[PDB]
DNA sequence: TGTGCGGTGAACCTACGGCT
DNA sequence: AGCCGTAGGTTCACCGCACA
């Protein structure tokens, strides 16, 4: 699944994450195969934090990923061994797309938390106005989102170790009233 | 150029959060309807697939749908109209469809090609004077078009219908009703805005499932129509009955609302083999479209049947509990209302779209008679309005003529040069004539209903009880003590 | 109805099916060169006024008119059908404009149809061009609530431009694409001789031209092909041999035979490393951008001879491919194996009937029209009297029968009088109506003309075939080497 | 993914084979589940006659079908171990539909022939003017196909085993010319 | 633990000719 | 061999909440 580039140096490699096929042709087409990376996924991915361990190792997707990055997770977890030294979040401009990032962002904390700490998790940022990037020509989302002389990544950056456990646990944990609670207080319509 | 993860992640899930909420799993409690829900019915209005017209595929429908309105997956756009169509999942079906659309066994509808679709008589209300200025239009998803952001809904949908929505941090689950029982309890309504839960109840009993069946007890509809919360138990339609030669048998014709036949049947199946249930020598479904709903659960010699059903209740969903949770749209956010708050906004909503017709009407049937007014003056002076016309070059000189000679208005000077020849007529003349007559006996009648708000409110009246009429049916679910 | 023979039946049925694929779906007619899965996408497209300057229209709505009206199969075979219409790789000379993800040469489908977006192209209007005035014969649709072409105007020869492969039962067909300016000019020397031959027709068609560019080497298989249409062509890739650094060689390949999958290729070439079926290979990467365009490398060990390694290469993978040559096309509803000249025969037999038919079309409506402005003429006339004819009759019959009578006018003359309108009566209309008439005439005469004489017909489609060779003509993309 | 029925008597039973769910649907809805049984497939079936014996047993619709009649195939295709004694072709009416006829038959006359000379096997003659059976509604195909009272099914008959052998060649085989030339001498355009 | 319903996402059979 | 391209067919990963 995983469309790999040409050179095996790490601190010039980067590793975009897209929602699928539909947008991983257009990804394909308009990258620079020779450092950027394309791993297409299938969709919203398992919420590792409502799943149990077991399943969430025995998950497709989840294991595409740490096969991707060759760093192992949680204790086994080793960053010289890193794959690419730029894991990018290239989910589609929409709600469903937004959802499917703090999903990735929940997997990354909790699993791999030094990438994050290290300054390897980027955030893309596709224009507005496409359903997909599959909807996007190749072209345009190369200059506009992959093209390191004009696109605009967002580096992850923790700051609290505290209150981001506090908003993992909240927004994405199991107890429900907490996340309406949430809602409520920070709605505007 | 940098991003705290903390911030990202309240501001992308409370985008989700939020647009799910008031965009996708509630429905509005003016319509009753979700956005695919109001998309798929406003796709058929515009492309004109009336009942009366002849059915229209499927694909066209779906495509045009999800091209103009709905900018989401074409699979959960077809299953939504599917589930429209079925009369075991909607009490008063919205969509009338041909071919395959599946089943009470969860079998899912042939694929989009085959099928074909069309409203029913009753989505004609929901629809009724979308085009007279009575609701609010919006901008699509990309600029290119416009959808109604409400439908006029000229019957209580969203209680009728009823309404089940998985959102995030909240959910629904509204059951749905009689016509005649809800149209009456709008009716007391309207004639006593301090009317109580408990007085409503007169009217509107309890839930009435398309599935028919039966609910135990007045405690669980009670809570909920006060609360918006509560447990209703539902039960299936059983008889015990003889079939030779000492042996009896169960007989079930109704299941519990949303329940899967043939889920039901394996669950009674897996227990009389796990030897959990003793007595059920044989189960067979004999379900027939010609003969209805029929699960036939046949007893050991001896064995007390009464006992053996029971039993049923309590291990299989033979009895299954509805959990009323009332949450709709209401001016745009989620809150959770009981009966009285639900028929409220209904009759609310239901004023607002009579007044607004009325006054659309009105403007109207005003332009027309200015129009006409025009007309009836260019056949006085025809041949005075011919000589007008021949001395002038071109169109703009006969027109600036025609207002100044006959002093009238830019709209009424086109009129009468787009004017045909054969407007000339006996028949014609005397066409422009009549409409002008009746059209101020009309403008009279429009009036007369603004100038009184206890005239509208009877109209709104007198209206709900004509869909009462003709689409009121029976009661289904049998509600026991 | 009892009873039915096993043998019976399998003959019927079978037979059934297999016409059916063979007339209506494998196979293009050699007319417009088009199967009916694509004449039935570019229709639609024309029905909806899916115009190049007008915007882009969404794929599914498309995909679902088409299905709806016209082809009632799956939805994926019309999708994938138009998707392939609209690749610079598929298609000589595309016929479908796209945005979004339309695939790649690596073998990557189409974004799915509610992503993308889709519209004509300019030539493909050409290809329409005058479907609206009688040029080609109509029939119903599959219910009979439709109407459909059975086959479009062409104006150019699409059937060789864009060429065609199709798979059906008892048969199948590869007609390999060609150059444009080539075809035309082909097509006018036969005009200029019928008795012209193959070899003498080989002077403007030098052979296949493909999307892909790419080589061809020798001569003989074309001519077999253009012959007998049957013969084995050999596609080469474009590859050179260059330096990368400290004595060491390359091979750089930036074009590939025509109908390849490019990461197949690559990995059958990867594969012949890794099972040792070929020495001297120490890398291989895949440097294709959209910058860059198609470029594969193949890097060689140092002092190993790097020609041979390419010569290998050809013979052990798709790198050189051949074209089997069979040109199958239906010529009246039948299909038949058809050489270079019978393909240019039946296709300016279709250029010479579409314009007669779109002539005697103009001929018809201009004297409909002048019929009607001669009505018009004795209306305005006579105005004050036409007035006063309808104002004293009661209903339309009543006065268009008084109209005919008094006025010695037709039913449509008088009809058009009434529908007219009070502007219409302005002071220099009766000027505006004489000087089309006068027009009119003189049209009439210049189309009458061109149906009494054949060669100012001929000669008009020659005119109209030039027209369409400036325009979208281009140069070949692939090389010819011999041998 | 066979539907079948509740009797278990050969002598009235039957079993009806339908292209897919969409057409499976209308099918189960509209029959009467005492005396039939309903086995959807999945489109064009493996032609037997091109393919051998190892691809043929591993095939999921030809396993199914032998397990829903219960007589075995070849040299050990027993008659009296029949589940049902009319096995009902019923296609959509379609040239796709006639081609999966002619594929089926060339199956059941390969490995069950003797279920033929019994003639156990029919075939359906649902309307024309609809592109598959997922488009009627369930009674219309019940009233018009399905029901005994009504509908008229086509019994297949062996006449000249012979002339069946060189038929089944001829248009199944491998060999194209003798199906090129067949076409060519009976077809009329 | 599994289900109801609008959402994100995608795969792999087969026929056919030629080479609570 | 598979693979060129129009055809017939369909299955299973994930989210979210509240009920037994
Ligand atoms: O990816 C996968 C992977 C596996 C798999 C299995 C089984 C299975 F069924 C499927 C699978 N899939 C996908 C799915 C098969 N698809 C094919 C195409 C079909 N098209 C619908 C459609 C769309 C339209 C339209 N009409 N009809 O017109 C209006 C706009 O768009 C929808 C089902
Ligand atoms: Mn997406
Ligand atoms: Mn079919």
């Amino acid at each position: 699944k995983l469309a790999d580039c040409s050179s095996k140096s790490p601190e010039e490699c980067e590793i975009f994450l897209v929602e699928g096929d539909s947008a991983g042709g257009s990804t394909k087409s308009g990258r620079d195969s020779r450092t950027q990376a394309i791993l297409p996924l299938r969709g919203k991915i398992l919420n590792v934090e409502k799943a149990r361990l077991d399943r969430i190792l025995n998950n497709n997707e989840i294991r595409q990923m740490i096969t991707a990055f060759g760093t192992g997770i949680g204790g086994d977890f080793d960053l010289a061994k890193a794959r690419y030294h730029k894991i990018v979040i290239m989910t589609d401009a929409d709600v469903d797309g937004a959802h499917i990032r703090t999903l990735l962002l929940t997997f990354f904390y909790r699993f791999m938390r030094p990438l994050i700490e290290a300054g390897y998790v980027y955030i893309a940022q596709p224009p507005t106005g496409y359903k997909g990037l599959g909807e996007m020509n190749a072209d345009q989302l190369w200059e506009t989102t992959m093209n390191p002389e004009h696109r605009a990544l967002l580096q992850v950056k923790l700051e609290d170790a505290i209150e981001a456990d506090q908003t993992f646990e909240m927004l994405m944990g199991d107890v429900v009233e907490n996340r309406r609670q949430f809602i409520e207080d920070n709605a505007v319509y | 150029n940098e991003r705290n993860i903390t911030s990202e992640m309240r501001e992308s899930f409370l985008d989700y959060a939020m647009s799910v909420i008031v965009a996708r799993a509630l429905p509005d409690v003016r319509d009753g309807l979700k956005p695919v829900h109001r998309r798929i019915l406003y796709g058929l209005n515009e492309q004109g697939m009336t009942p009366d017209k002849s059915y229209k595929k499927s694909a066209r429908i779906v495509g045009d749908v999800m091209g103009k309105y709905h900018p989401h997956g074409d699979s959960s756009i077809y299953e939504a109209m599917v589930r429209m169509a079925q009369d075991f999942s909607y009490r008063y079906p919205l969509v009338d469809g041909q071919g395959n659309f599946g089943s009470m066994d969860g079998d899912g509808a042939a694929a989009m090609r085959f099928t074909e679709a069309r409203m029913t008589k009753i989505t004609l209300e929901l629809l009724r004077d979308i085009n007279k200025d009575t609701i609010d239009f919006i901008d699509n998803y990309d600029g290119n078009e416009r959808e109604p952001s409400v439908l006029p809904a000229r019957f209580p949908n969203l209680l009728a219908n009823g309404a089940s929505g998985i959102a995030v941090g909240m959910a629904t689950n509204i059951p749905p009703h009689n016509l005649t029982e809800l149209i009456n309890g709008v009716l007391s309504l309207s004639k006593n805005p301090d009317i109580s839960i408990a007085e409503l109840m007169e009217d509107i009993e309890g839930p009435d499932f398309p599935t028919a069946g039966l609910i135990l007890g007045k405690s669980g509809i009670r809570r909920a129509y006060e609360t918006g919360r509560g447990s209703i138990q539902m039960r299936s339609r059983a008889v015990i009955e003889e079939r030779g030669g000492g042996r009896q048998r169960i007989v079930v014709t109704e299941i519990p609302f949303q329940v899967n036949k043939a889920r039901m049947i394996e669950k009674i199946a897996e227990l009389v083999r796990d030897k959990k249930i003793d007595g059920i020598t044989d189960l067979r479904d004999e379900t027939s479209l010609r003969t209805g709903v029929r699960v036939v659960i046949d007893v050991r010699k001896d064995a007390n049947a009464s006992v053996i059903l029971n039993n049923l209740y309590k291990q299989t969903p033979l009895q299954t509990s509805f959990g009323v949770n009332m949450i709709a749209l209401v001016n745009g956010r989620p809150k959770l209302i009981n009966l009285k708050e639900a028929l409220v906004h209904y009759l609310e909503h239901q004023k607002t779209v009579v007044r607004r017709r009325t006054q659309y009407n009105l403007r109207k049937a005003k332009d027309r008679a200015h129009i006409l007014e025009g007309l009836r003056i260019a056949l006085d002076h025809i041949d005075e309005i011919i000589s007008t016309i021949r001395e002038s070059d071109t169109d703009k000189v006969a027109m600036e003529s025609l207002q100044q000679r006959f002093k009238l208005s830019e709209k009424q000077a086109q009129a009468i040069l787009d004017m045909r020849l054969r407007r000339l007529t006996g028949l014609e003349r005397d066409k422009i004539e009549a409409e002008y007559n009746e059209l101020l006996n009309y403008i009279s009648e429009l009036e007369t209903i603004l100038a009184d708000e206890e005239v509208l409110l009877q109209l709104v009246r007198d209206e709900l009880t004509e869909i009462r009429d003709r689409f009121g049916d029976d009661r289904r679910t049998e509600i026991q003590l």
